[PDB]
RNA sequence: UAGGGUUUACGACCUCGAUGUUGGAUCAGGACAUCCCGAUGGUGCAGCCGCUAUUAAAGGUUCGUUUGUUCAACGAUUAAAG
RNA sequence: AAAUAAGGCCUACUUCACAAAGCGCCUUCCCCCGUAAAUGAUAUCAUCUCAACUUAGAUACCCACACCCAAGAACAGGGUU
């Protein structure tokens, strides 16, 4: 191993690149996933003072998916200063008007309460589309498994797995449906 | 308060958790009875 | 690839007793130590779901089986 | 054959035991970059 | 399509045919040539100028901008939110030709900025009386809001600084116009005051 | 009406579930549409 | 499966045989369920059990025509409910977002504006409640609210 | 609304939809809106007894059949005809 | 059976080495058990004038004669003087 | 066409004068969830969907010393050919 004294600490102290991505998943486990990645509790030395974090990069937001019915009742509120402004949006209209906005919320109360958060957050970056810029996207590095795992619809199973499993009952032959 | 009220009074915390664990717990059948297995006289002789 | 709790209980059915400070000590300063803990933490688990789940009759665990004392 | 966790990273897993069962033993060999698991210099 | 940039010069009525009074304002279209051109922000954009300012007390930056250009540097610059089709080359001129008679056309400028004004005439407050049975309230603000709100709500009407703000105005006609003089005389009032510069 | 216990004291009377709550349409006799 | 052929003649045809498996696994039994042995061991991912009991546009099955139980048809009614919802079943319509897991229409619920402190919170429902003898694979028990 | 060719004989599998669709709505309670209809039937060996042949007074010649349906299914189809 | 502390009290828990007591003036913040402008169901709905139940608070909510009294009587308004 | 609240002006009318103000004149534009309807099953009737699907269902100001000022308490800003 050895390495110099400068150059392994520059080593052991530097931050990584990781990616992110949606398509049918629920945003409260990428949220939790990415505030662990930037919080530096994935590494085994962990702590604030070290400063220790890692970019967090997720990409198609916009193909989120809620659990029970999430899309017409949580309401991310939030009041002006003026008064009246007491502005009461669901989550379907939150996200037809902005599609990086839950997870972004969902990592930013995922965060510990402190003036690092925003540090964390500017270290976090999100696009609601595959398209990612050239710079990220040399920066990325290795993938982390995805949390769900897809119920994967009828159009997949190929017919040889369908033809595996065997039926269970018989309708009558002259069934009009 | 009074001993008897009008309203249900709160039990206390131990009396609570006592009312809890004492609670019914009925059997369990592993496999359930569900899914397991005159004048008709006069009208014949008629 | 593990867990804390799952980890430590592995760890605690096999006579190695070791505090936290070491565990993290090691974890840090020896990545090789911490994965071959992990992976006799791993096997203890095997063993131990084998048996709980045949009741043994008659390998024991080649791991397990503590060494008694007098 | 078998394997308590995957060896292709950091080092290989063998762990072993003395034949009076009081201390354990293992073998960690590091393993080794291949050689088509890399990229070339740019320039 | 572009607009332009004229001077509020005064105001004269004008009568229509059917016998009634009609304000009318005067706008003086001076040179208002185009600086540049930019493509896609939201959409097109084009800069406009207007009065014709000495280049003696202006930056260095500004200079050299408007040399890479023909004509003397302008006084202020808008920037119109115009489509893709209408495209003009910078450089050409728009005299008061470019609108026409019967047509509504918006106009925007500062105000006759009264400075840091009171409370009646900055909001209309009605103050209080003059006696029975006042002593030091006349002008002042009595209640701020509520009591047991130890706040002000922001936004609340306080002494600030009237006017000297841009303001548009929607809804106004055009009734004649001048091309000698490049004159555009609109319906209504103007925001601004006299020989002041109006987008 | 927002009557709790839906009644039907006609025989046309018919309970559906509408709009996140249960109803009491009837087309012979319209007296009935209650709400919860 | 038998149609009804129009053209004015109205005829019909039947076809598509069910033949069944030759051997099933627990016979003697009620339901199919209990003879396959599933009464708790099967979700709404799992779509090739949930496709032989929808009409080819979508519709249900009566219970008399499956002989499946009531506490079973109205579980796998809830299943294809939710699978529908999940949008796994493209082919099976009538004639933007994404769900799954759930128990409401998107046109019913309405938005939670108050919701009341931790002694009296109104969770929101996730999941189906007559799904609660599944086997849980775990230690934690279903979650069917949060 | 004309008359109809309702038929039925034990010859070939003995299906009773001709049968339920001639014993239901053609009962007396309907039959008072086309008084000189008089719906008539016959049981001669043929084959696919439901021939149904109901003639309308537009001239549709609407049939129903008949060997694989319900009686259910064929009076709501009769009804629906009716309505235009 | 559920919600109210807005009226009358009830208890005196820090506030008698001080919390300055009602109306009336400028300013109004919020809640709907909604008077009116928007939309529906029924009706002892032939139409307006009416009644009932739900949503909508973005807005409006007069001019005067008396008694110190919010309240308390009266003259004329607008769809309304909550 | 009139008022309400907001955004502007002295050329006609007044308080008045090298200004400012109103009694004087111009402008103010987007649907709001509460209902009524195709098509069928659990519940082969019927049936609006806390089952699958269709009906009335953002536009606006902006982002290059020293004298006078319609800009301003200073500060700051506009003009000084
Ligand atoms: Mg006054
Ligand atoms: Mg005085
Ligand atoms: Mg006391
Ligand atoms: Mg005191
Ligand atoms: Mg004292
Ligand atoms: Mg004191
Ligand atoms: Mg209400
Ligand atoms: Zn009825
Ligand atoms: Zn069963």
């Amino acid at each position: 191993s050895s390495f110099s004294r400068a150059p392994q600490q520059w080593a052991t102290f530097a931050r990584i690149w990781y990616l992110l991505d949606g398509k049918m998943q629920p945003p409260g486990k990428l949220a939790a996933m990415a505030s662990i990645r930037l919080q530096g509790l994935h590494k085994p030395v962990y702590h604030a003072l070290s400063d220790c974090g890692d970019h967090v990069v997720i990409m198609n937001t916009r193909h989120i998916a809620f659990s029970g019915n999430k899309w017409e009742q949580k309401v991310y509120s939030s009041h002006t200063g003026y008064p009246g402004g007491f502005r009461q949006v669901t989550a379907a209209q939150l996200h037809l008007r902005d599609p990086v906005a839950i997870v972004k919320l969902a990592i930013y109360g995922m965060l510990p309460k402190n003036l690092h958060r925003r540090t964390m957050m500017e270290r976090l970056h999100l696009f609601p589309d595959e398209y990612i810029p050239e710079d990220i996207l040399k920066n990325l590095v290795e993938e982390l498994p995805q949390p769900r795992k897809i119920p994967k619809r009828l159009d997949e199973y190929t017919q040889e797995e369908i033809d595996a499993f065997p039926r269970l009952w018989t309708p009558p032959e002259d069934y009009r449906l | 308060s009074k001993a008897v009220t009008r309203h249900r009074r709160v039990m206390h915390f131990q009396r609570q958790k006592l009312m809890a664990v004492t609670e019914y717990i009925p059997p369990k059948p592993a496999i359930h009875p569900s899914c397991l297995p005159g004048l008709i006289r006069l009208l014949r002789r008629e | 690839g593990l867990k804390y709790p799952a980890l430590i209980g592995n760890l605690v059915k096999c006579q190695v007793e070791l505090n936290r400070k070491v565990l993290a000590d090691l974890a840090i300063y020896e990545p090789k130590t911490f994965k071959s803990l992990a992976a006799l933490a791993s096997r203890r688990r095997h063993e131990g779901f084998a048996a709980a789940l045949g009741d043994g009759k008659e390998p024991e665990g080649i791991f397990s089986r503590v060494v008694q004392y007098h | 054959t078998y394997s308590p966790l995957p060896d292709d990273y950091n080092c290989n897993v063998e762990l072993a035991l003395t034949s009076d069962g009081r201390t354990i033993v293992c073998y960690h060999p590091s393993v080794d970059i291949p050689y088509e698991h890399t990229k070339p210099i740019p320039r | 399509r572009v607009g332009l940039i004229a001077l509020k010069l005064g105001m004269m009525p004008l009568w229509t045919k059917d016998g009634q009074k009609h304000v009318v304002t005067l706008l003086q279209v001076q040179d208002c040539h185009v600086l540049k051109y930019t493509s896609k922000g939201k959409m097109a954009t084009l800069s406009v100028g207007g009065k014709t300012v000495s280049r003696f007390r202006k930056a260095t930056s500004i200079l050299e901008f408007y040399r890479e250009l023909g004509l003397p540097p302008k006084q202020t610059v808008k920037i119109f939110n115009i489509t893709d089709n209408a495209a003009i080359k910078p450089g050409t001129p728009l005299y008061a030709a470019h609108f026409r008679p019967g047509q509504y056309v918006d106009v925007t400028a500062k105000t006759i900025g009264k400075g840091f004004q009171g409370v009646m005439k900055r909001w209309g407050f009605k103050g209080q009386p003059a006696t029975h049975g006042q002593t030091k309230t006349h002008r002042r603000p009595g209640a701020v809001a509520t009591g047991d709100i130890g706040r002000v709500w922001p936004g609340t009407k306080m002494p600030g600084k009237m006017g000297n703000i841009y303001r548009t105005e929607y809804g106004l006609k055009v009734w004649r116009i001048n091309t000698k003089h490049n004159i555009i005389y609109v319906n209504g009032s103007v925001p601004g005051h006299k020989n002041c510069l109006v987008k | 009406k927002n009557k709790t216990v839906l009644k039907k004291r006609c025989k046309d009377c018919y309970l559906v579930k509408r709009r996140g709550r249960w109803y009491v349409y009837c087309k012979t006799h319209p007296r009935h549409k209650q709400r919860q | 499966f038998r149609e009804v052929v129009e053209t004015t003649i109205i005829e019909g045809r039947i076809t598509a045989t069910p033949k069944e498996s030759p051997n099933p696994p627990n016979p003697s039994g009620q339901c199919p369920i209990c003879r396959w042995n599933l009464k708790h061991k099967y979700n709404y991912d799992d779509v090739l059990l949930l496709s032989q009991f929808i009409r080819p546009h979508g519709g249900m099955l009566p219970r008399k025509i499956t002989g499946l139980c009531q506490e079973e048809h109205r579980k796998i009614e809830e299943c294809v409910k939710m699978a529908h919802r999940a949008g796994l079943l493209p082919n099976h319509r009538p004639r933007q977002l994404n769900r799954y897991l759930t128990r409401w229409a998107p046109g019913s619920v309405k938005p939670i504006y108050k919701k009341g402190p931790r002694w009296n919170r109104v969770r929101m429902p996730v999941g189906s409640p007559l799904l609660r003898d599944n086997v849980c694979y775990s230690r934690t028990p279903w979650k069917l609210y949060h | 609304v004309k008359q109809v060719r309702v038929q039925f004989c034990p010859f070939e599998k003995n299906v009773e939809s001709t049968r339920t669709f001639l014993q239901t709505v053609s009962s007396e309670k309907v039959r008072s809106t086309n008084l000189n209809c008089s719906v008539i039937a016959d049981v001669r060996h043929d084959g696919s007894e439901p021939c149904v042949d109901v003639l309308f007074g537009d001239g549709h010649r609407l049939i129903m059949r008949g060997a694989h349906l319900t009686a259910l299914e064929m009076l709501t189809a009769f009804a629906s005809h009716i309505r235009a």
